[PDB]
């Protein structure tokens, strides 16, 4: 089974620099040719550079200069080094290997987020979203999670682990003054709580924060 | 050089029927020497693009029968018979044979479904934050049909303009419906100068909004 993992991602400043790393497995490292695509915000997808068989190395124009592509043959590990980054080149990267010979990008990595900025890293608070009352609730409840002021992305949510993992929506993060803000909802049957305990577990990678906020019936 | 024009942006379709994107290169993507190389890739919302055609019309194992790739020279298009839910995401093209590569701008296909109503909740600030000196009044529109939605903001029967922050999720391949929440942010100081707090939904649903609120009336 091919498999790539990206990372190295994370917050960084004006003119500075950066090296991502992609950890191949499942297949014969140098057979293949290998590139890394990025993906801005307005969900555009532009190739960034490619690494064939023989060695050699293209790159697009946007780039030339800036990023290096090469590979650790012996470790199976694909670098893309990125130099006087600039906050366009903020964006979600992901290394692909080719099916065979140029023809497709047949298997991509979950990609690691690149951000740049002068902004500083911010740990997010969260908030509970309880029922503040129950005027005419049915046999399904919704409760959340406030989660806001943090930077920079991403952000990760969840319930009970995992237990919860139908019946939830989970907004996509809104910018504000240097500052993300996201909620994140979750409906179950009325009977099961406060009956049994319904927790949000976040997490934000870049301040190495992970917080459980358990969600109690709010009183008069 | 080497432009990529891909139709339409947005795509809606009815489950059981077909869809079909155009992609348009700006020369013969007649290679050097046979084939053309000309993809496609599907991008499911939360996750990673992914192979679907190559050269033209080659499907690329996993990939239903369904989706079918075709055209030459100028225009290319991706065909999908019998669409299911599973399907919906934003499609692209590739066009690597010149240089430099390049992708379509995208196309994101929609699922045409019943209409459906939003389910709306709303709630006060926590404890915790009106404790920062904050307050934010969250209120969810989730699970509707078509996405078009919008909600009002009302503090004490006035309209709020100011202070409110919305979001939409992307298609639910679940049940091909849309959520969306709608934050109002104050200070704690002025959020306890009043005591109605409402947030209606408007949708195509009905003709009179759906609305929810509550009062720091004691409780």
């Amino acid at each position: 089974e091919v498999k790539l993992v990206e990372s190295g991602g994370g917050l960084v400043k004006p003119g500075g620099s950066l090296k991502l790393s992609c950890a191949a497995s499942g297949f014969t490292f140098s057979t293949y040719a290998l590139s890394w695509v990025r993906q801005t915000a307005d969900k555009r997808l532009e190739w960034v550079a490619s690494i064939v068989s023989g060695g050699n190395t293209y790159y697009s124009g946007s780039v030339k200069g800036r990023f290096t592509i090469s590979r650790d043959i012996a470790r199976n590990i694909l670098y893309l080094q990125m130099s006087s980054l600039r906050s366009e080149d903020t964006a979600m990267y992901y290394c692909a290997r080719e099916y065979y010979g140029y023809v497709g990008l047949a298997y991509w990595g979950q990609g690691t987020l690149v951000t740049v900025s002068a902004a500083k890293t911010t740990p997010p608070s969260v908030y509970p979203l309880a029922p503040g009352s129950a005027a005419q609730t049915n046999s399904m409840v919704t409760l959340g999670c406030l989660v806001k002021g943090y930077f920079p992305e991403p952000v990760t949510v969840t319930w009970n682990s995992g237990s919860l993992s139908s019946g939830v929506h989970t907004f996509p993060a809104v910018l504000q003054s240097d500052l993300y803000t996201l909620s994140s909802s979750v409906t179950v049957p009325s009977s099961t709580w406060p009956s049994e305990t319904v927790t949000c577990n976040v997490a934000h990678p870049a301040s190495s924060t992970k917080v459980d906020k358990k969600i109690v019936p709010r009183d008069c | 050089d080497v432009v990529v024009t891909q139709t339409p942006l947005s795509l809606p379709v009815s489950l059981g029927d077909q869809a079909s994107i155009s992609c348009r290169s700006s020369q013969s993507i007649v290679h050097s020497n046979g084939n053309s190389y000309l993809e496609w890739y599907l991008q499911k919302p939360g996750q990673s693009p992914k192979l679907l055609i190559y050269k033209v019309s080659n499907r690329f194992s996993g990939v239903p029968d369904r989706f079918s790739g075709s055209g030459s020279g100028t225009d290319f298009t991706l065909k999908i018979s019998r669409v299911e839910a599973e399907d919906l995401g934003v499609y692209y093209c590739f066009q690597g044979s010149h240089v430099p590569p390049t992708f379509g701008g995208g196309t994101k296909l929609e699922i045409k479904r019943a209409d459906a109503a939003p389910t709306v909740s709303i709630f006060p600030p926590s404890s915790e934050q009106l404790t920062s000196g904050g307050a934010s009044v969250v209120c969810f529109l989730n699970n509707f049909y078509p996405k078009d939605i919008n909600v009002k903001w009302k503090i004490d029967g006035s309209e709020r303009q100011n202070g409110v922050l919305n979001s939409w999720t992307d298609q639910d391949s679940k049940d091909s419906t849309y959520s969306m929440s709608s934050t109002l942010t104050l200070t704690k100081d002025e959020y306890e100068r009043h005591n109605s707090y409402t947030c209606e939904a408007t949708h195509k649903t009905s003709t009179s909004p759906i609305v929810k609120s509550f009062n720091r009336n004691e409780c």
